[PDB]
């Protein structure tokens, strides 16, 4: 693999060159919504940015090395997941609001709001801490990668993610003893960015419920990517 | 299965 | 001013070793439980008696106790699930492919097998437990993680950082007195802190069936789990 | 009102 031969300022270039756009969403503030059509906005955006994160994910240094049954199963895993760090992070300079799209600034105002809450929470956590755009993408590869790595020569693929997952660590602490830090503080930094990651398992964990719990509600059409991505998790 | 039709595109 | 920062790497080490809960047994019976009654009988009957342990550990972990009340209520009631699968996985690493409950309450796949959606938390578990082991996971990096799990799972806090900042000093002086490279120690750090979204995702999806096997009749719940359980929901 | 508030003291 090309991948394990990458140097850390490679990786984080190849990473950065492989971001996916911001999308814009359908609201319109003269048209009134309910929250059964707001969760319409919200899926409509969704599925749109899915598209463009499968085509990411390809270019995240070592995934395309993989099966296509295991492709599969990493980002059946871990879409909700990169959705909602991707969205902390556009909400950072936006204290109280979480910022879905680029015309979609929703403040708060069932326990939707607690998950509102907890992607508040972490968006506070990320501009406390500075967190830094090399950082966010090799925290985001490092999701695709982790969150499905445990669900014959099956252990062979499992092994070569996690080299490429120490790579990623490699190009972290090399990120931040670029950025001044003295080993001590790198050490306390790196530790704090992969705690943050236990969280944002939590908060797709509950969101997946949320949306079984809409999708079997009929209250609003879900994608057929969205079905499918969904029904994944129900087994 | 879609997901699996557009990774392997 | 806790006097968990006060600390040093190896008082922090003996403060949590010496806050270990002991390994509980089952109730005896050699019946092998090939039903979600009996099974789940035996699972929520010691999982109660660890919950009374996990509270008394807590409050020896260093900087727990500085914590209101309230607090600490809610760290633990976000938190027990992971605290107890954690402490699981560890017991189990000796035993590949068996999840050691007990002494003498080991089950495999084959019994969890029964009860209609187990045995994919089960796959779960031993995956961890395995990975654990060919980690060669130490004793004192453990109870490190445990005490991790505790203070960060429901962090959202400035007090709480320090510790947790203050116990990566510590997993990171552990791994440095092991002989470890500066490389080998951060990749390490890194690994082992991975896994713990795993046992988050793990504690999730248990609670759902917990959550699952409360709403029909099956076990009758203590007070205490019932508590702890509602919490989440 | 709830256990964990009483096991918290002893
Ligand atoms: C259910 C919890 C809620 C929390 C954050 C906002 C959510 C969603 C979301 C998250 C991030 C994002 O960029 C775009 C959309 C979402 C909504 C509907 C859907 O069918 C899929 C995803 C989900
Ligand atoms: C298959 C393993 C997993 C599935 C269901 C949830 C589990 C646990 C459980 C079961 C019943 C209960 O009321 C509270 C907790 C459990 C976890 C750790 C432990 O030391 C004891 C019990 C065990």
């Amino acid at each position: 693999s090309l991948a394990l031969s990458l140097t850390a300022d490679q990786m984080v270039s190849a990473l950065l060159d492989a971001e996916p756009p911001i999308l814009y969403s359908e609201y319109d503030p003269t048209r009134p919504f309910s929250e059964a059509s707001m969760m319409g906005l919200l899926t409509n955006l969704a599925d749109r940015e899915l598209v463009h994160m499968i085509n990411w994910a390809k270019r995240v240094p070592g995934f395309v090395d993989l099966t296509l049954h295991d492709q599969v199963h990493l980002l059946e895993c871990a879409w909700l997941e990169i959705l909602m760090i991707g969205l902390v992070w556009r909400s950072m300079e936006h204290p109280g609001k979480l910022l879905f799209a680029p015309n979609l600034l929703l403040d708060r105002n069932e326990g939707m709001v607690e998950i509102f809450d907890m992607l508040l929470a972490t968006s506070s956590r990320f501009r406390m801490m500075n967190l830094q755009g090399e950082e966010f993408v090799c925290l985001k590869s490092i999701i695709l990668l982790n969150s499905g790595v445990y669900t014959l020569k099956s252990l062979e693929e499992k092994d070569h993610i996690h080299r490429v997952l120490d790579k990623i660590t490699d190009t972290l602490i090399h990120l931040m003893a670029k950025a001044g830090l003295t080993l001590q503080q790198q050490h306390q930094r790196l530790a704090q960015l992969l705690l943050i990651l236990s969280h944002i398992r939590h908060m797709s964990n509950k969101g997946m419920e949320h949306l079984y719990s809409m999708k079997c509600k009929n209250v609003v059409p879900l994608s057929d990517l969205l079905l499918e991505m969904l029904d994944a998790h129900r087994l | 299965k879609i997901l699996h039709r557009l990774l392997q595109d």
